[PDB]
């Protein structure tokens, strides 16, 4: 028996249309705290977990699984939200109007969230980090993050050409959003998909900033602050 | 203006239907129908006439070209007093700007025809619309099916106008409007026609090779007339002194239907030993050319359906018919080969002689029955269909059979029937709580119990076990079903 | 770094004008005096694959114009985009104006236009001759049957025969002379042969009998070095095949093809092109005998071009050839 | 059943004790196991020793599989979509669904799976290979092929390529070279008896005594899954009660063909010609492949016994042109009829 | 060594935009008086020249005169990836690799390097302008341009014809045709707005329309074209940069009358 309510669509619009692109089947659970999605990738390479308190009513008498397509939700989310669902929920309702869509059954084991080392964490706003993610995307198709000497280098070898720009960090003070923080330990260089981050940059309107925690063999951490957790799988090697 | 310049095919149309040569019953049914359109639009169309006219509310005109049909669809509108509007070809006709245009002149007035005459009580139809759509065949820019659902909306008189009625696209014409048939005339009806204009110029003709030329241009009058004309400049003297070289030089070339082009090679005149100079190979394959797309499937269709007449001494039927089937497969592979990588267009002529003209000519004869249409374009789209569904069900399946879509359907397929089918035949409606227990376990529902039902052949047939058991457990299964949860 | 020595004998020894270009004398001579008259038709050059098309054509230009050819002269070949959207804007804005740099006749060169579609070709049908007294098209091509006849009819035909024994000799020697090296008259007549016409096979084979000498300024390319460098059969053991085949029982003649086979790593397709080439010169009393020679052979041969096996081929050709020479007898 | 009772381990193999040898010396070192081909007869049990060996590399919990679905796009804007059985620890396809466009199937998913590594858990990353299993591999196109072969070598820490396939002949020469070739031969009566034996005594059917099994083994020609689907479906007509006399319950396609072959054999005419042209075509029409219609039709055709030694040589020798022109061809139909226009000429 | 620091971002831009559709490989000669460059159509009719000196450079150095080709694709890429208000500087190394563009803001430190790998075009230098032109004449752009863009809907030829104090320009097509007639004057209020002419001889001779909307589409950059008119010689159709100079040299179309 859950019932959560947001005061306007916006809240719930944004992080929809943020992470809708790369997967279709997410399975939700709600408890008390709040709501915690986790998802995996048709290619174990992006694992998605999305973290949404229940500040944004809420009222769940024990903690539940659920699951729902967000294509559906995209089109009839094109004013208050209401999401419901009953015991055993077979079926989700949505009132504005009233919508009800059906759960489909997900294999989708859950698996813990760690809080382990980082070899380097860092904080950038997100529009930079968006321009710079579609500015290299048009000359290769892999991107190269390297974290060294308190700088940060992103490099693109294409066909073309090669591009590299190195950020240096800095604070402002006129402008509280416009900083770019840094706490580094081991010099680091890995490789990411340009097809991942091209949809990953898209979730840039949540959030003003966004948090990349980079290590030596774990998968890189893309944070957005609703939570929005990516863990993306580099490339091996060569 | 100018009474000379005009193109002999103007000055010389009929301006009256007692001028149409050839065709009176099928131009009179048409009057009849344009006159009495408004007594039956009277009783809601939903009255038929003497002929059964009057439950159409539009008209179609198909035969094969020259004959009259847009010369007549223009005089009997003309003659009842009515409007006539004209769309063809040349306009660009396509759902959108057909809904645009002419949809909002389907049901409105004239508005040049209340100024044409008024004073007079001439007729009470001189302010409608008789809508004329001038060769509809041609439809390269909503061509066929929002002018079909014009035919039940309408409220004037719609004519419609084209070459040849059973080509597929236009199929939609079938049912929902009027249809009549204008057939080649004779050389009876414009023999005063052509004897009138050779008077009325001052040129000699012989009423004796008027048949010829009726006959060299099957039923194109139009072609007669400009035949005659592009003559008369030079020579005024047309008769059997000079009418071989008319006939020979001015010969129409048609292009073939698959019905005709199979006739045509399939007949035992034209491999005979003097055939085969006066309808050399060289036209027997460019006859392949005038249509590549149907020519081999028509002649697998109907090689064998025929009596031959090129039989060697020694062999019989059944040889001459493994030769042809064995030419055929060459001419397959020969296919095969073309349509794929590579696009190796330079190997058409090599299909053209291995696929069509080699096993017409070993069963070349005279055919027993009709022409009869290709089926394998329709068992390709119905092995299609299935292909698609034993699909579906081989990945719902895929969990727990673990074998691939054509391992299932040869032997999953049979254990599946005893399973599911027969304890509803053994047991009855109390069986309901077993079979469901399968299917929940390989993801199945009603919809894949319907299908895998329908791939069984030979001494296994469900379509007709299935109306066998009551109705009553029918309408139960599926409510019990609906009902549960998986 | 970059210079003339780098480039290999296929394009090192280009002829830079028509006076470097052996063998098609009889079409030289006439473009030439067609040159210096003042008249150069539609041309449209037809010969086998390396025969000197695109060298005579690139000459003829470098002499009509200067030493800067590609200026103001127009280039089509098979790696620019010829569709008819090309012909219809590209080589008709290049027909219908003037040059840049001096007052003459334009040249449009379209290269292996055997490739193109047949709308492309239609199209050009027209512009080709619309515009004649300012431009000029060369057509080159090695399939005459790609071309449509409307197109085929309009260009004067000029066909590059493959060059004789008298031209390959000539350029060889031109060759040697450049290049400090020596070469055997046997091996000369065995590379005439291996030519088959190709001009680059020449150039290709002889660059690397240079390369397998070790020290290529005193030691003479003998024919077993160049038999070696393409791995093709010597006459020696394929005529010892041939008689072995022919005399021998069946166990000595497999025993000594797959001796022969073995000793130099040889390969079925060259051994069947060799023993075809020297047992068309016998004279077989029977018609019967060439039918099966020819018609096995080839069956072969098409079987080997999709490598099924390696030995049974082998027993195969052996068999074609043994059943083949039986009605004689 | 046919799901229920399958090994699901090395130690359960209960047939062909040397190919089980020979998998646990392929699964003693994982890290050097090169990749992998299956050939063999039809229903031999390739899938479950391959999932077999997969378990036995890898942990148990490598049988929990799950359909995802890839949609990929062609040249044009056609969209195509296909099935991806994917587990922690591998991934099955079947290119053999679309058409004419594995080529492009293969040289996307292989080359994406390839270049990125596999996380999960189950100290974060490190792991070994991936495996990509691939069925039906003998109907894969050249060009795909040719793709395959090549994705082998390039990248060869991360994919090891398991195929399988019956009548392994539609293979390129190399990749029978770059791979281990393995042989799976059908179990023998003496085993495939004792298999269908175990399923009596768990199922507890009513069986007199060993000779409905010895019949059945027989019958199956050696496919142990039809063998034991036959018993399932014979233990379900005779409800539950086998006896010295029942009926051999032949799938419907095989008493068609058997029709088929007695219209043949009676009637050489071309009137008959057209019912057996529309016989195949029922039959084609319902997913039945032509290669099998035509080994069918040629095995009952040489069992007929009113034939003498000559006209069973000349029908084979047709049915082996018949057979080498039907790889060669889309349109089956077309190959079918003449090989009955040939047969019918021959016989009379 | 070559290291070229601009004194803004958006001038190469708007410098490369003028041919941006029009030509598709060019190349760069840089020596010690500026950058010049030269490059043919894809049809061989019509040749951009551009040269801009060290007057719109802020920082200019060049040992000795090296060459640079490359395509305008790729380089309109690499310069729509960086913002209008960074600085830009070009560099090469001793030996002609990879041109280095790089982006620094006056602000922030944000380097952005790019690099972009040469293409090995033919040195064929090209040297014209040094031709006596029969006819010269300068217009304001917007006036030429509307004229152009208006007489290219009827037609896709147009006939320049310079005669005694007149310049007409006309169009004849399929659905009609249009004459546009102007005269010399010169406005002491606004000097900007006058049409100067200086002939010898009257010269009448057609272009495509085409290659004339092409051309137009470099007047963002200055506002006064020049045009210099020849019988058998290549149109000329100046912009006055503010350092250098972008010049067309379009080829005539002859008649067949
Ligand atoms: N029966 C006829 N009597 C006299 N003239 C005729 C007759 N049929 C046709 N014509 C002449 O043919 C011309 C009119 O062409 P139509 O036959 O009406 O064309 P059509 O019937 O619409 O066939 P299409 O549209 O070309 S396929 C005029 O010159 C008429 O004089
Ligand atoms: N007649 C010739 N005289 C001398 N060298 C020749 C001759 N023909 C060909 N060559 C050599 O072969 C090289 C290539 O010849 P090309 O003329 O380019 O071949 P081609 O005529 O274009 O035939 P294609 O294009 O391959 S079908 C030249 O650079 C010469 O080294
Ligand atoms: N060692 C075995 N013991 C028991 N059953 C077996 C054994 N090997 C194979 N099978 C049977 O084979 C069936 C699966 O066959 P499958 O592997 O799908 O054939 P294919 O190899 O042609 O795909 C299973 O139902 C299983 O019962
Ligand atoms: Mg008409
Ligand atoms: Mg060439």
């Amino acid at each position: 028996m859950l019932e959560a309510k947001f005061e306007e669509a916006s809240l719930f619009k944004r992080i929809i249309d943020g992470f809708k692109d790369c997967v279709q089947l997410v399975n939700f659970q709600c408890k008390e705290d709040g709501i915690i999605a986790q998802a995996v990738d048709d290619s174990r390479v992006l694992l998605v977990s999305l973290e949404i308190g229940v500040e944004a009513e809420y009222r769940c008498d024990h903690p539940v699984t659920l699951g729902m397509d967000l294509t559906s939700l995209s089109k009839i989310l094109r004013d208050t939200l209401t999401l419901i669902a009953d015991n055993t929920p077979d079926s989700i309702i949505l009132l504005f109007a009233e919508y009800s869509l059906k759960l489909m059954d997900i294999d989708a084991d859950f698996l813990k969230i760690e809080e382990l080392q980082y070899d380097s964490t860092l904080s950038l706003p997100s529009s930079e980090f968006s321009k710079i993610v579609r500015d290299l995307s048009q000359l290769s198709d892999s991107i190269n993050i390297m974290i060294t000497k308190e700088t940060i280098k992103f490099v693109a070898d294409g066909d073309i050409g090669s591009g590299s720009v190195i950020i240096k960090p800095f604070v402002d003070m006129e402008h509280p959003e416009t900083s770019i923080k840094l706490e580094m330990d081991q010099p680091v260089d890995l490789t990411f998909g340009a097809k991942y981050l091209l949809d990953i940059i898209k979730g840039s309107s949540l959030s003003d900033r966004v948090g990349i925690r980079l290590s030596s063999e774990a998968p890189a951490l893309f944070q957005f602050d609703g939570f929005l957790q990516f863990f993306l799988a580099p490339k091996f090697n060569d | 203006v100018r009474e000379e310049d005009k193109l002999w095919t103007v000055k010389y149309a009929p301006t009256n239907l007692q001028q149409v040569c050839g065709n009176k019953g099928s131009v009179m049914k048409l009057k009849n129908w344009l006159a009495n359109w408004e007594n039956s639009k009277k009783n809601s169309f939903k009255h038929a006439g003497k002929d059964g006219s009057g439950v159409f509310r539009a008209a179609m005109l198909y035969g094969p070209p020259g004959i009259g049909k847009t010369t007549a669809a223009h005089l009997v509108a003309q003659e009842l007093g009515y409007d006539i509007l004209e769309q063809n070809a040349s306009d660009v006709r396509s759902k959108t700007l057909l809904n645009a245009g002419v949809k909002n002149a389907l049901d409105n007035m004239s508005v040049v025809g209340y100024f044409k005459h008024n004073e007079e009580a001439q007729n009470l139809n001189g302010k409608h619309f008789v809508i004329i759509m001038d060769e509809v065949d041609g439809m390269s820019g909503g061509g066929v099916g929002q002018l079909a659902q014009f035919c039940r909306k309408t409220s004037t008189p719609l004519i419609l106008i084209c070459n040849e009625r059973n080509l597929p696209k236009m199929r939609p014409f079938d049912r929902v409007c009027l249809d009549i048939q204008f057939r080649r005339p004779d050389a009876n009806s414009i023999k005063s026609r052509l004897m009138t204009i050779a008077i009325r110029e001052k040129f000699k003709l012989d009423p004796n090779v008027i048949d010829r030329l009726i006959q060299t241009t099957r039923g194109d009058i139009r072609q007669v007339i400009n035949l005659l004309s592009t003559i008369s400049t030079t020579t005024k003297t047309i008769n059997h002194e000079n009418i071989n070289e008319i006939s020979k030089a001015w010969e129409k070339n048609i292009a073939l239907k698959p019905f005709d082009i199979a006739h045509k090679m399939l007949d035992g005149q034209i491999y005979s030993d003097i055939g085969s100079r006066n309808f050399t190979l060289n036209d027997k394959i460019a006859l392949y050319f005038d249509d590549f797309d149907f020519t081999p499937l028509m002649i697998q269709e109907n090689y064998l359906s025929t009596r031959p007449s090129v039989l060697k001494p020694g062999q019989s039927h059944l040889e001459a018919v493994a030769e042809a089937a064995n030419c055929i497969s060459l001419g397959d592979i020969v296919e095969k080969k073309i349509r794929s990588s590579e696009q190796l267009w330079s190997l058409l002529p090599l299909h053209a002689v291995l696929s069509s003209v080699y096993p017409a000519s070993k069963v070349a004869g005279h055919m027993a029955g009709r022409i009869n249409f290709t089926a394998w374009l329709g068992q390709n789209s119905k092995s299609a269909k299935y292909y698609r569904l034993l699909q579906e069900i081989h990945y719902h399946t895929r969990l727990g059979t673990s074998t691939d879509k054509i391992g299932l359907r040869l032997d999953y397929l049979p254990t599946f029937r005893k399973r599911l089918l027969d304890p509803f035949l053994k047991q009855g409606a109390d069986a309901i709580s077993s079979v469901i227990e399968v299917m929940d376990d390989y993801y199945l529902t009603k919809e894949d119990w319907d299908s895998i039902m329908e791939f069984f052949v030979g001494p296994d047939v469900t379509t007709a076990i299935i109306k066998k058991i009551p109705a009553t457990v029918k309408s139960g299964f599926t409510r019990k079903y609906n009902s549960m949860t998986h | 770094k970059r210079s003339k020595e780098n480039l290999p004998w296929v394009e090192k020894y280009r002829p830079e004008t028509l006076d470097e270009v052996y063998g098609q004398n009889e079409v030289i001579t006439t473009v030439r005096k067609f040159v210096d008259e003042g008249k150069l038709p539609h041309l449209l050059f037809y010969g086998p694959p390396g025969t000197g098309k695109t060298s005579t054509i690139v000459a003829l230009a470098r002499e009509i114009y200067g030493k800067n050819y590609s200026n103001m002269v127009l280039e089509l070949n098979a790696s620019d985009d010829r569709g008819i959207d090309v012909v219809r804007n590209q080589i008709k804005d290049f027909a219908s104006t003037r040059q840049i740099f001096s007052k003459g006749f334009k040249l449009i060169i379209l290269d292996e236009a055997d490739a193109m579609t047949n709308a492309a070709q239609n199209a050009l049908r027209r512009v080709i001759e619309r515009y004649t007294k300012n431009t000029r098209f060369c057509v080159l091509a090695n399939y005459a049957h790609k071309l449509t006849p409307a197109l085929l009819s309009r260009c004067t035909r000029f066909r590059f025969q493959p060059l004789p024994q008298e031209a390959i000799e000539r350029r060889i020697a031109n060759v040697l002379v450049h290049e400090k090296l020596k070469l055997s008259p046997n091996a000369e007549k065995a590379l005439i042969e291996l030519s088959n016409g190709d001009m680059r096979r020449v150039l290709n084979v002889l660059q690397s009998c240079k390369a397998t000498l070790d020290n290529p300024d005193e030691d003479e390319i003998s024919d077993d070095v160049i038999y070696e460098c393409c791995g093709a059969p010597r006459p020696s053991d394929l005529k010892a095949v041939l008689k072995s085949i022919l005399e021998d029982d069946w166990g000595t003649a497999h025993y000594t093809l797959n001796k022969v086979r073995s000793a130099k790593g040889l390969a079925l397709i060259d051994l069947i092109e060799g023993i075809v080439k020297i047992l068309e010169d016998y004279e077989l009393q029977n018609e019967e005998t060439r039918v099966h020679l020819l018609t096995k052979l080839a069956d072969i041969e098409y079987s080997i071009s999709k490598g099924g096996n390696d030995q049974i081929q082998g027993s195969a050709v052996i068999g074609a050839i043994k059943a083949s020479f039986e009605n004689e007898t | 059943w046919v799901d229920k009772y399958r090994p699901k381990s090395l130690n359960a193999l209960s047939h062909n004790e040397e190919l089980t040898n020979f998998l646990k010396s392929l699964s003693d070192q994982p890290r050097d196991l090169p990749h992998l081909l299956l050939y063999g007869p039809n229903g031999t049990g390739k899938k479950t020793r391959c999932m077999a060996l997969l378990e036995s590399i890898f942990g148990p919990g490598v049988y929990r599989l799950k359909i995802d679905v890839r949609q990929f796009v062609t040249a044009s804007n056609r969209k195509l979509e296909l099935n991806v059985v994917s587990s922690p620890y591998h991934l099955e396809i079947t290119p053999s669904d679309m058409g004419n466009n594995d080529r492009i199937v293969i040289q996307e998913l292989l080359k994406e799976v390839a270049q990125m590594e596999q996380v999960d858990f189950q100290d974060g990353l490190a792991h070994r290979y991936k495996c990509v299993i691939i069925n039906e591999a003998n109907s894969l196109t050249k060009d795909a092929q040719a793709a395959l072969r090549r994705t082998m070598e390039k990248y060869s820490k991360n994919i090891r390529l398991i195929m399988v396939c019956d009548s392994m002949s539609p293979i390129i020469a190399p990749i029978k070279s770059r791979c281990l070739l393995i042989r799976c031969p059908a179990p023998s009566d003496s085993e495939i008896s004792t298999i269908l034996s175990d399923v009596v005594t768990n199922e507890r059917i009513q069986l007199e005594t060993k000779d409905i099994l010895k019949r059945i083994a027989q019958a199956s020609n050696g496919n142990l899954r039809v063998s034991l689907l036959m018993l399932e479906s014979m233990a379900l007509n005779n409800e539950l009660a086998l006896k010295s006399s029942s009926p051999i319950i032949k799938p419907d396609w095989i008493i068609v063909i058997h029709k088929l072959t007695r219209k043949i054999v009676k009637e050489r005419s071309v009137n008959s010609l057209i019912e057996c042209r529309a016989v195949l075509y029922d039959l084609l029409a319902h997913c039945i492949p032509a290669n099998i219609i035509l080994k069918e039709l040629t095995f009952s055709l040489l069992d007929v016994e009113t034939l003498n030694t000559t006209n069973k040589s000349s029908i084979i020798e047709y049915s082996s042109v018949f057979d080498e022109r039907l790889s060669l061809g889309n349109k089956a139909i077309f190959h079918l009829e003449g090989f009955i226009a040939k047969v019918m000429c021959c016989l009379d």
